[PDB]
Protein backbone atom coordinates (compact mmCIF):
# COMPACT_ATOMS: atom_id res chain seq x y z
CA UNK A 1 0.00 0.00 0.00
CA UNK A 2 1.88 3.11 -1.16
CA UNK A 3 1.14 6.01 -3.43
CA UNK A 4 3.19 7.30 -6.04
CA UNK A 5 4.53 10.72 -6.10
CA UNK A 6 4.18 12.42 -9.86
CA UNK A 7 7.01 15.45 -10.87
CA UNK A 8 7.44 17.14 -13.95
CA UNK A 9 10.45 19.10 -14.26
CA UNK A 10 9.64 21.89 -16.61
CA UNK A 11 12.59 24.50 -17.96
CA UNK A 12 9.92 27.29 -16.05
CA UNK A 13 7.99 25.61 -13.31
CA UNK A 14 8.09 22.34 -11.64
CA UNK A 15 4.39 20.18 -11.35
CA UNK A 16 4.56 17.86 -8.41
CA UNK A 17 1.99 15.99 -6.21
CA UNK A 18 0.51 12.67 -5.63
CA UNK A 19 -0.67 9.88 -8.45
CA UNK A 20 -4.68 9.64 -9.28
CA UNK A 21 -4.96 13.21 -8.71
CA UNK A 22 -6.55 15.51 -11.35
CA UNK A 23 -4.12 18.51 -11.15
CA UNK A 24 -0.34 18.76 -9.14
CA UNK A 25 -0.96 20.13 -5.66
CA UNK A 26 2.66 21.90 -5.90
CA UNK A 27 3.61 24.13 -8.79
CA UNK A 28 6.93 26.75 -8.34
CA UNK A 29 9.45 28.18 -10.63
CA UNK A 30 12.52 26.04 -11.61
CA UNK A 31 14.62 28.51 -9.90
CA UNK A 32 17.68 28.11 -7.70
CA UNK A 33 19.24 30.81 -5.84
CA UNK A 34 22.75 30.92 -3.95
CA UNK A 35 24.23 33.76 -1.93
CA UNK A 36 25.73 36.29 -3.62
CA UNK A 37 28.23 36.34 -0.95
CA UNK A 38 28.34 33.26 1.35
CA UNK A 39 22.74 27.18 1.08
CA UNK A 40 20.41 27.42 -1.72
CA UNK A 41 16.88 28.59 -2.24
CA UNK A 42 13.95 27.28 -4.39
CA UNK A 43 11.20 28.32 -6.49
CA UNK A 44 9.24 31.24 -5.12
CA UNK A 45 11.20 31.96 -1.75
CA UNK A 46 14.20 32.54 -4.24
CA UNK A 47 12.47 35.22 -6.17
CA UNK A 48 11.51 36.93 -3.43
CA UNK A 49 14.77 37.08 -2.04
CA UNK A 50 16.85 37.54 -5.30
CA UNK A 51 18.12 41.10 -3.61
CA UNK A 52 20.84 38.65 -1.97
CA UNK A 53 20.55 35.84 -4.16
CA UNK A 54 21.96 34.94 -7.78
CA UNK A 55 19.52 33.05 -9.62
CA UNK A 56 19.82 30.32 -11.66
CA UNK A 57 17.14 27.99 -13.94
CA UNK A 58 19.31 24.69 -13.87
CA UNK A 59 17.09 23.64 -16.77
CA UNK A 60 17.23 24.52 -19.92
CA UNK A 61 15.43 23.79 -23.07
CA UNK A 62 13.84 20.99 -21.18
CA UNK A 63 17.62 19.46 -20.66
CA UNK A 64 18.50 19.62 -16.96
CA UNK A 65 22.07 21.67 -16.86
CA UNK A 66 22.88 22.18 -13.59
CA UNK A 67 22.68 18.54 -11.49
CA UNK A 68 23.30 20.36 -8.27
CA UNK A 69 21.04 22.50 -8.58
CA UNK A 70 18.73 20.06 -9.62
CA UNK A 71 18.91 18.14 -6.78
CA UNK A 72 17.95 20.98 -4.96
CA UNK A 73 14.74 21.73 -6.57
CA UNK A 74 13.85 17.85 -5.70
CA UNK A 75 14.77 18.06 -2.39
CA UNK A 76 13.05 21.17 -1.79
CA UNK A 77 9.90 19.23 -3.85
CA UNK A 78 10.04 16.26 -1.60
CA UNK A 79 10.93 17.92 1.49
CA UNK A 80 8.99 21.47 1.63
CA UNK A 81 6.35 21.18 -1.41
CA UNK A 82 5.27 17.78 -0.61
CA UNK A 83 6.29 17.14 2.81
CA UNK A 84 6.75 13.27 1.58
CA UNK A 85 9.49 10.81 2.33
CA UNK A 86 11.24 9.29 -1.34
CA UNK A 87 12.81 6.47 0.22
CA UNK A 88 8.92 5.66 0.90
CA UNK A 89 7.76 6.96 -2.42
CA UNK A 90 7.83 5.54 -6.28
CA UNK A 91 8.08 8.64 -8.16
CA UNK A 92 7.27 8.84 -11.80
CA UNK A 93 9.59 11.39 -13.92
CA UNK A 94 8.87 12.84 -16.77
CA UNK A 95 11.73 13.85 -19.63
CA UNK A 96 12.06 16.09 -22.53
CA UNK A 97 11.33 13.90 -26.24
CA UNK A 98 15.35 13.59 -27.45
CA UNK A 99 16.80 13.70 -24.01
CA UNK A 100 20.43 12.14 -23.64
CA UNK A 101 20.99 8.91 -22.21
CA UNK A 102 23.33 9.89 -20.50
CA UNK A 103 21.04 12.76 -18.81
CA UNK A 104 18.80 9.74 -17.79
CA UNK A 105 20.89 8.17 -16.03
CA UNK A 106 22.39 10.73 -14.33
CA UNK A 107 18.72 11.73 -13.25
CA UNK A 108 18.53 7.90 -12.52
CA UNK A 109 21.97 7.55 -10.37
CA UNK A 110 20.56 10.97 -8.16
CA UNK A 111 16.78 9.74 -7.39
CA UNK A 112 18.16 5.92 -6.68
CA UNK A 113 21.61 7.26 -4.71
CA UNK A 114 20.74 10.96 -3.34
CA UNK A 115 17.09 10.38 -2.53
CA UNK A 116 17.23 6.70 -2.04
CA UNK A 117 13.64 5.83 -3.38
CA UNK A 118 12.35 2.73 -3.69
CA UNK A 119 11.21 2.55 -7.55
CA UNK A 120 11.10 5.07 -9.93
CA UNK A 121 9.78 5.19 -13.71
CA UNK A 122 11.04 7.59 -16.15
CA UNK A 123 8.10 8.98 -18.81
CA UNK A 124 8.51 11.28 -22.11
CA UNK A 125 6.39 14.15 -21.63
CA UNK A 126 4.61 14.52 -24.71
CA UNK A 127 3.55 10.88 -24.75
CA UNK A 128 2.19 11.69 -21.05
CA UNK A 129 0.19 14.22 -22.61
CA UNK A 130 -1.29 12.13 -25.73
CA UNK A 131 -2.54 9.41 -23.26
CA UNK A 132 -4.51 12.30 -21.26
CA UNK A 133 -6.12 12.96 -24.15
CA UNK A 134 -7.36 9.54 -24.39
CA UNK A 135 -5.39 8.82 -27.19
CA UNK A 136 -2.29 6.38 -28.42
CA UNK A 137 -2.40 7.88 -32.08
CA UNK A 138 -1.51 11.51 -32.85
CA UNK A 139 1.00 14.10 -32.82
CA UNK A 140 1.56 16.18 -29.92
CA UNK A 141 2.62 20.12 -30.13
CA UNK A 142 4.05 20.87 -26.73
CA UNK A 143 5.09 24.13 -26.41
CA UNK A 144 6.68 25.30 -22.60
CA UNK A 145 8.32 27.93 -21.34
CA UNK A 146 11.74 27.34 -22.69
CA UNK A 147 11.30 24.85 -25.87
CA UNK A 148 8.93 23.14 -27.84
CA UNK A 149 8.65 19.70 -29.28
CA UNK A 150 6.36 17.97 -32.07
CA UNK A 151 6.16 14.46 -31.15
CA UNK A 152 4.41 12.01 -33.17
CA UNK A 153 3.18 8.85 -31.59
CA UNK A 154 1.94 5.74 -32.94
CA UNK A 155 -0.01 2.53 -30.98
CA UNK A 156 1.50 4.10 -27.76
CA UNK A 157 5.26 5.06 -28.45
CA UNK A 158 6.91 8.22 -29.74
CA UNK A 159 8.62 7.67 -33.52
CA UNK A 160 12.07 9.04 -32.63
CA UNK A 161 13.34 9.95 -36.49
CA UNK A 162 10.73 12.10 -36.65
CA UNK A 163 10.27 14.62 -33.45
CA UNK A 164 11.44 17.75 -34.00
CA UNK A 165 13.07 20.74 -31.90
CA UNK A 166 12.04 23.90 -31.72
CA UNK A 167 13.89 26.51 -28.93
CA UNK A 168 11.32 29.42 -29.31
CA UNK A 169 8.61 28.81 -26.59
CA UNK A 170 7.26 31.02 -24.14
CA UNK A 171 9.95 32.67 -22.47
CA UNK A 172 11.20 33.77 -25.51
CA UNK A 173 7.59 35.68 -26.11
CA UNK A 174 7.81 37.22 -22.78
CA UNK A 175 10.93 38.58 -23.69
CA UNK A 176 10.12 39.89 -27.09
CA UNK A 177 6.27 41.46 -25.28
CA UNK A 178 9.03 43.19 -22.92
CA UNK A 179 10.86 44.36 -26.25
CA UNK A 180 8.09 45.55 -28.48
CA UNK A 181 6.48 47.09 -25.52
CA UNK A 182 9.40 50.25 -26.04
CA UNK A 183 7.12 51.43 -28.68
CA UNK A 184 4.88 52.44 -25.91
CA UNK A 185 7.66 53.71 -23.87
CA UNK A 186 7.72 50.82 -21.50
CA UNK A 187 11.35 49.41 -19.66
CA UNK A 188 10.56 45.97 -18.55
CA UNK A 189 13.93 45.00 -17.95
CA UNK A 190 14.36 43.41 -14.63
CA UNK A 191 13.98 39.80 -13.54
CA UNK A 192 10.98 40.92 -11.63
CA UNK A 193 9.62 42.76 -14.55
CA UNK A 194 9.83 40.15 -16.73
CA UNK A 195 7.49 38.09 -14.26
CA UNK A 196 5.54 40.72 -14.48
CA UNK A 197 5.39 40.70 -18.33
CA UNK A 198 4.58 36.87 -18.63
CA UNK A 199 2.03 37.86 -16.53
CA UNK A 200 0.78 40.75 -18.75
CA UNK A 201 1.29 38.28 -21.51
CA UNK A 202 -0.85 35.62 -20.30
CA UNK A 203 -3.99 37.84 -19.67
CA UNK A 204 -4.01 40.16 -22.91
CA UNK A 205 -2.12 38.40 -25.43
CA UNK A 206 -4.00 36.13 -28.50
CA UNK A 207 -3.43 34.53 -31.83
CA UNK A 208 -4.45 35.91 -34.87
CA UNK A 209 -6.76 33.82 -37.71
CA UNK A 210 -4.83 35.56 -40.04
CA UNK A 211 -2.06 38.04 -38.87
CA UNK A 212 -2.06 41.02 -41.86
CA UNK A 213 -5.64 41.12 -41.73
CA UNK A 214 -5.65 41.57 -38.14
CA UNK A 215 -2.97 44.22 -38.19
CA UNK A 216 -5.01 46.13 -40.48
CA UNK A 217 -8.32 45.70 -39.05
CA UNK A 218 -6.69 46.90 -34.98
CA UNK A 219 -5.34 49.75 -37.08
CA UNK A 220 -8.85 51.13 -37.54
CA UNK A 221 -9.91 51.68 -34.05
CA UNK A 222 -9.15 51.43 -31.06
CA UNK A 223 -10.86 48.00 -30.02
CA UNK A 224 -7.47 46.23 -29.97
CA UNK A 225 -6.20 47.98 -26.42
CA UNK A 226 -6.66 46.61 -23.34
CA UNK A 227 -5.39 47.36 -20.08
CA UNK A 228 -3.31 45.85 -16.99
CA UNK A 229 -3.14 47.11 -13.90
CA UNK A 230 0.66 46.77 -12.12
CA UNK A 231 1.01 45.78 -9.14
CA UNK A 232 2.25 50.00 -7.97
CA UNK A 233 -1.22 50.40 -8.98
CA UNK A 234 -0.38 51.99 -12.69
CA UNK A 235 -2.22 51.16 -15.74
CA UNK A 236 -1.02 49.78 -18.82
CA UNK A 237 -2.70 49.62 -22.05
CA UNK A 238 -1.42 47.16 -24.96
CA UNK A 239 -2.64 47.39 -28.44
CA UNK A 240 -1.24 45.17 -31.06
CA UNK A 241 1.27 43.80 -28.96
CA UNK A 242 -1.55 41.45 -27.75
CA UNK A 243 -1.54 39.06 -30.85
CA UNK A 244 1.81 40.51 -32.73
CA UNK A 245 3.94 38.72 -29.25
CA UNK A 246 2.70 34.98 -29.93
CA UNK A 247 2.80 35.74 -33.81
CA UNK A 248 6.48 34.55 -33.17
CA UNK A 249 5.42 30.93 -32.27
CA UNK A 250 4.69 31.05 -36.76
CA UNK A 251 7.27 33.36 -37.44
CA UNK A 252 10.44 33.01 -35.71
CA UNK A 253 12.05 36.05 -37.53
CA UNK A 254 10.22 38.21 -35.64
CA UNK A 255 12.69 37.26 -32.92
CA UNK A 256 15.78 37.30 -35.18
CA UNK A 257 15.32 33.19 -35.64
CA UNK A 258 15.38 31.33 -38.71
CA UNK A 259 13.69 28.44 -37.21
CA UNK A 260 10.90 27.45 -39.09
CA UNK A 261 7.38 28.29 -37.57
CA UNK A 262 5.27 25.66 -35.55
CA UNK A 263 2.89 25.22 -38.08
CA UNK A 264 5.36 24.16 -40.51
CA UNK A 265 7.40 22.40 -37.87
CA UNK A 266 4.33 19.94 -37.19
CA UNK A 267 4.07 19.62 -40.73
CA UNK A 268 7.79 18.45 -41.20
CA UNK A 269 7.10 16.30 -38.44
CA UNK A 270 4.31 14.24 -39.86
CA UNK A 271 6.22 14.04 -43.24
CA UNK A 272 9.00 12.25 -41.50
CA UNK A 273 6.35 9.48 -40.99
CA UNK A 274 5.04 6.87 -43.52
CA UNK A 275 2.26 7.93 -45.44
CA UNK A 276 0.06 4.98 -44.59
CA UNK A 277 -0.02 6.95 -41.29
CA UNK A 278 -0.12 10.23 -41.31
CA UNK A 279 -3.90 10.41 -41.93
CA UNK A 280 -4.14 9.26 -37.94
CA UNK A 281 -1.26 12.15 -37.15
CA UNK A 282 -2.96 14.60 -39.19
CA UNK A 283 -6.63 13.84 -37.57
CA UNK A 284 -4.81 13.97 -33.83
CA UNK A 285 -2.81 16.97 -33.57
CA UNK A 286 -2.96 17.43 -29.96
CA UNK A 287 -1.60 20.62 -27.92
CA UNK A 288 0.42 20.75 -25.15
CA UNK A 289 2.10 23.26 -22.27
CA UNK A 290 1.23 26.39 -21.18
CA UNK A 291 2.87 28.38 -24.67
CA UNK A 292 -0.32 26.62 -26.19
CA UNK A 293 -2.78 28.74 -24.19
CA UNK A 294 -3.37 31.50 -26.79
CA UNK A 295 -6.58 32.28 -27.53
CA UNK A 296 -6.60 31.55 -31.23
CA UNK A 297 -4.47 29.10 -31.33
CA UNK A 298 -6.57 26.10 -32.70
CA UNK A 299 -8.17 27.81 -35.29
CA UNK A 300 -5.23 29.26 -36.50
CA UNK A 301 -3.15 26.13 -36.08
CA UNK A 302 -5.98 24.55 -38.26
CA UNK A 303 -5.82 27.44 -41.01
CA UNK A 304 -1.91 27.31 -41.49
CA UNK A 305 -1.64 23.22 -41.44
CA UNK A 306 -4.35 22.95 -43.72
CA UNK A 307 -2.77 25.32 -45.98
CA UNK A 308 0.86 23.26 -45.97
CA UNK A 309 -0.71 19.88 -45.89
CA UNK A 310 -2.01 17.84 -49.03
CA UNK A 311 -5.82 18.72 -49.88
CA UNK A 312 -7.06 15.15 -49.44
CA UNK A 313 -5.41 15.28 -45.41
CA UNK A 314 -8.15 15.91 -43.00
CA UNK A 315 -6.10 18.21 -40.20
CA UNK A 316 -7.61 18.38 -36.52
CA UNK A 317 -6.61 20.43 -33.80
CA UNK A 318 -7.01 19.32 -30.08
CA UNK A 319 -7.13 22.07 -27.51
CA UNK A 320 -7.60 20.17 -24.06
CA UNK A 321 -8.85 22.79 -21.70
CA UNK A 322 -6.47 21.33 -19.17
CA UNK A 323 -3.67 20.73 -21.34
CA UNK A 324 -1.14 23.16 -19.57
CA UNK A 325 -0.87 20.31 -17.08
CA UNK A 326 -1.29 17.45 -19.50
CA UNK A 327 1.76 16.13 -18.75
CA UNK A 328 1.62 15.73 -15.06
CA UNK A 329 -1.87 14.61 -15.29
CA UNK A 330 -0.88 11.75 -17.74
CA UNK A 331 1.64 10.60 -15.80
CA UNK A 332 -0.59 10.73 -12.76
CA UNK A 333 -3.05 8.03 -14.53
CA UNK A 334 -0.26 6.57 -15.33
CA UNK A 335 0.95 5.66 -12.69
CA UNK A 336 -2.04 5.24 -10.56
CA UNK A 337 -3.14 1.83 -12.55
CA UNK A 338 -3.12 -1.57 -11.56
CA UNK A 339 -0.56 -2.41 -14.31
CA UNK A 340 2.21 0.04 -13.34
CA UNK A 341 4.07 -1.78 -10.52
CA UNK A 342 5.84 -3.67 -12.87
CA UNK A 343 6.69 -0.72 -14.98
CA UNK A 344 9.00 0.62 -12.36
CA UNK A 345 12.61 0.15 -12.03
CA UNK A 346 13.64 -1.14 -7.94
CA UNK A 347 16.54 -0.02 -5.88
CA UNK A 348 17.64 -3.72 -5.71
CA UNK A 349 17.13 -3.47 -9.56
CA UNK A 350 19.55 -0.25 -10.05
CA UNK A 351 22.07 -1.66 -7.06
CA UNK A 352 22.26 -4.89 -9.12
CA UNK A 353 22.76 -3.10 -12.86
CA UNK A 354 23.13 0.44 -12.08
CA UNK A 355 21.89 3.35 -14.18
CA UNK A 356 21.73 1.62 -17.45
CA UNK A 357 18.72 -0.03 -16.24
CA UNK A 358 16.93 3.01 -17.33
CA UNK A 359 16.74 2.14 -20.68
CA UNK A 360 15.78 -1.28 -20.62
CA UNK A 361 12.81 -0.47 -18.23
CA UNK A 362 11.51 2.54 -19.74
CA UNK B 1 1.98 -9.06 -16.98
CA UNK B 2 0.43 -10.26 -14.02
CA UNK B 3 -2.76 -8.72 -14.50
CA UNK B 4 -5.29 -11.07 -14.10
CA UNK B 5 -7.04 -9.89 -16.91
CA UNK B 6 -4.09 -9.96 -19.23
CA UNK B 7 -4.08 -13.53 -18.65
CA UNK B 8 -7.12 -14.46 -20.07
CA UNK B 9 -6.71 -12.11 -23.39
CA UNK B 10 -6.80 -13.24 -26.48
CA UNK B 11 -6.72 -16.86 -25.79
CA UNK B 12 -9.30 -18.12 -28.02
CA UNK B 13 -11.72 -16.48 -30.59
CA UNK B 14 -14.77 -14.13 -29.50
CA UNK B 15 -14.85 -10.82 -28.12
CA UNK B 16 -13.85 -9.73 -24.68
CA UNK B 17 -14.80 -6.02 -23.08
CA UNK B 18 -13.46 -4.21 -19.96
CA UNK B 19 -14.46 -1.03 -18.73
CA UNK B 20 -12.18 1.41 -17.25
CA UNK B 21 -12.91 1.33 -13.17
CA UNK B 22 -11.50 3.63 -10.89
CA UNK B 23 -8.13 3.45 -12.70
CA UNK B 24 -8.09 -0.75 -13.32
CA UNK B 25 -9.39 -2.61 -15.98
CA UNK B 26 -12.77 -4.72 -15.03
CA UNK B 27 -14.56 -7.28 -17.24
CA UNK B 28 -18.37 -6.17 -18.54
CA UNK B 29 -20.48 -8.93 -17.64
CA UNK B 30 -21.45 -10.56 -20.69
CA UNK B 31 -25.38 -10.17 -20.29
CA UNK B 32 -24.27 -5.80 -20.48
CA UNK B 33 -22.48 -6.45 -23.97
CA UNK B 34 -23.66 -3.65 -26.84
CA UNK B 35 -25.12 -1.15 -23.84
CA UNK B 36 -22.19 1.37 -23.32
CA UNK B 37 -22.77 3.51 -20.04
CA UNK B 38 -21.79 7.11 -22.04
CA UNK B 39 -20.21 8.00 -18.42
CA UNK B 40 -17.36 5.57 -19.28
CA UNK B 41 -14.50 4.12 -21.18
CA UNK B 42 -14.39 0.44 -22.24
CA UNK B 43 -11.51 -1.56 -23.77
CA UNK B 44 -12.52 -3.88 -26.72
CA UNK B 45 -10.04 -6.60 -27.76
CA UNK B 46 -11.84 -8.90 -30.72
CA UNK B 47 -9.53 -12.17 -31.42
CA UNK B 48 -10.39 -14.09 -34.75
CA UNK B 49 -9.06 -17.48 -35.71
CA UNK B 50 -6.98 -17.80 -38.89
CA UNK B 51 -4.67 -20.26 -40.67
CA UNK B 52 -3.67 -21.21 -37.33
CA UNK B 53 -3.03 -18.25 -35.67
CA UNK B 54 -4.95 -15.72 -34.21
CA UNK B 55 -5.69 -11.82 -35.19
CA UNK B 56 -5.88 -9.09 -32.69
CA UNK B 57 -7.81 -6.11 -33.03
CA UNK B 58 -8.20 -3.67 -30.14
CA UNK B 59 -10.57 -0.74 -29.66
CA UNK B 60 -10.95 1.93 -26.56
CA UNK B 61 -14.32 3.26 -26.57
CA UNK B 62 -15.20 6.13 -25.04
CA UNK B 63 -18.24 7.57 -23.76
CA UNK B 64 -19.55 11.42 -24.47
CA UNK B 65 -19.44 11.92 -20.49
CA UNK B 66 -16.58 9.85 -19.52
CA UNK B 67 -13.84 11.86 -17.05
CA UNK B 68 -10.15 12.14 -18.12
CA UNK B 69 -8.44 9.14 -16.04
CA UNK B 70 -11.25 6.96 -17.66
CA UNK B 71 -10.21 7.82 -21.38
CA UNK B 72 -6.43 8.09 -20.39
CA UNK B 73 -6.73 5.08 -18.44
CA UNK B 74 -8.54 3.57 -21.83
CA UNK B 75 -6.00 4.62 -24.22
CA UNK B 76 -3.22 3.27 -21.67
CA UNK B 77 -4.17 0.27 -20.73
CA UNK B 78 -4.78 -0.78 -25.08
CA UNK B 79 -1.28 -0.02 -25.35
CA UNK B 80 -0.20 -2.69 -22.41
CA UNK B 81 -2.63 -4.98 -24.27
CA UNK B 82 -1.22 -4.94 -27.33
CA UNK B 83 2.38 -4.93 -25.72
CA UNK B 84 1.48 -7.84 -23.94
CA UNK B 85 0.12 -9.45 -27.61
CA UNK B 86 3.28 -8.89 -28.60
CA UNK B 87 2.46 -5.88 -30.62
CA UNK B 88 0.21 -7.64 -32.80
CA UNK B 89 -2.56 -6.20 -32.30
CA UNK B 90 -4.11 -2.73 -34.45
CA UNK B 91 -5.33 -0.46 -32.09
CA UNK B 92 -8.62 1.61 -32.68
CA UNK B 93 -10.10 4.79 -31.18
CA UNK B 94 -13.67 4.47 -30.91
CA UNK B 95 -15.79 7.67 -30.06
CA UNK B 96 -19.35 7.14 -28.86
CA UNK B 97 -22.09 7.57 -32.25
CA UNK B 98 -18.99 7.84 -34.41
CA UNK B 99 -17.66 4.55 -34.32
CA UNK B 100 -16.42 2.73 -37.10
CA UNK B 101 -18.55 0.11 -38.96
CA UNK B 102 -16.14 -2.54 -37.60
CA UNK B 103 -16.86 -1.85 -33.90
CA UNK B 104 -20.50 -1.39 -34.30
CA UNK B 105 -20.99 -4.49 -36.41
CA UNK B 106 -19.03 -7.14 -33.03
CA UNK B 107 -22.97 -6.39 -31.96
CA UNK B 108 -25.42 -8.27 -33.31
CA UNK B 109 -28.31 -5.94 -31.75
CA UNK B 110 -26.09 -2.36 -32.51
CA UNK B 111 -24.34 -0.23 -30.26
CA UNK B 112 -26.41 1.30 -27.79
CA UNK B 113 -25.59 3.64 -25.21
CA UNK B 114 -26.93 4.03 -21.57
CA UNK B 115 -27.00 6.94 -19.13
CA UNK B 116 -24.26 6.63 -15.79
CA UNK B 117 -21.38 5.41 -15.65
CA UNK B 118 -18.49 4.38 -12.60
CA UNK B 119 -17.21 7.15 -10.94
CA UNK B 120 -14.28 8.70 -11.66
CA UNK B 121 -10.84 7.81 -10.22
CA UNK B 122 -10.16 10.89 -9.08
N1 LIG C 1 -2.76 31.40 -20.49
C1 LIG C 1 -1.52 31.44 -21.02
N2 LIG C 1 -1.29 32.04 -22.18
C2 LIG C 1 -0.06 32.10 -22.73
N3 LIG C 1 1.03 31.55 -22.17
C3 LIG C 1 0.92 30.91 -20.99
C4 LIG C 1 -0.38 30.81 -20.34
N4 LIG C 1 -0.20 30.13 -19.20
C5 LIG C 1 1.11 29.82 -19.12
N5 LIG C 1 1.77 30.29 -20.19
C6 LIG C 1 3.19 30.14 -20.45
O1 LIG C 1 3.61 28.76 -20.50
C7 LIG C 1 4.98 28.68 -20.02
C8 LIG C 1 5.00 27.63 -18.94
O2 LIG C 1 4.49 26.45 -19.55
P1 LIG C 1 4.91 25.00 -19.02
O3 LIG C 1 4.68 24.86 -17.54
O4 LIG C 1 4.24 24.04 -19.96
O5 LIG C 1 6.48 25.00 -19.33
P2 LIG C 1 7.68 24.20 -18.61
O6 LIG C 1 7.37 22.73 -18.47
O7 LIG C 1 8.07 25.00 -17.39
O8 LIG C 1 8.83 24.46 -19.73
P3 LIG C 1 9.40 23.47 -20.88
O9 LIG C 1 8.29 22.51 -21.22
O10 LIG C 1 9.66 24.44 -22.01
O11 LIG C 1 10.64 22.85 -20.28
C9 LIG C 1 5.39 30.08 -19.59
O12 LIG C 1 6.09 30.72 -20.65
C10 LIG C 1 4.07 30.81 -19.36
O13 LIG C 1 4.12 32.20 -19.51
CA1 LIG D 1 7.23 20.94 -19.91
CA1 LIG E 1 -17.34 7.23 -15.46
CA1 LIG F 1 0.13 -3.15 -32.38
CL1 LIG G 1 -3.24 22.21 -49.27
Amino acid sequence: DVQALVVDNGSGNVKAGVAGDDAPRSVFPSIVGRPKNPDAFVGDEAQTKRGILTLKYPIEHGIVTNWDDMEKIWHHTFYNELRAAPEEHPVLLTEAPLNPKANRERMTQIMFESFNVPAMYVAIQAVLSLYSSGRTTGIVLDSGDGVSHTVPIYEGYALPHAIMRLDLAGRDLTEYLMKILHERGYGFSTSAEKEIVRDIKEKLCYIALNFDEEMKTSEQSSDIEKSYELPDGNIITVGNERFRCPEALFQPSFLGKEAAGIHTTTFNSIKKCDVDIRKDLYGNIVLSGGTTMYEGIGERLTRDITTLAPSTMKIKVVAPPERKYSVWIGGSILSSLSTFQQMWITKEEYDESGPSIVHRKC
Amino acid sequence: VEHPEFLKAGKEPGLQIWRVEKFDLVPVPPNLYGDFFTGDAYVILKTVQLNGNLQYDLHYWLGNECSQDESGAAAIFTVQLDDYLNGRAVQHREVQGFESSTFSGYFKSGLKYKKGGVASGF
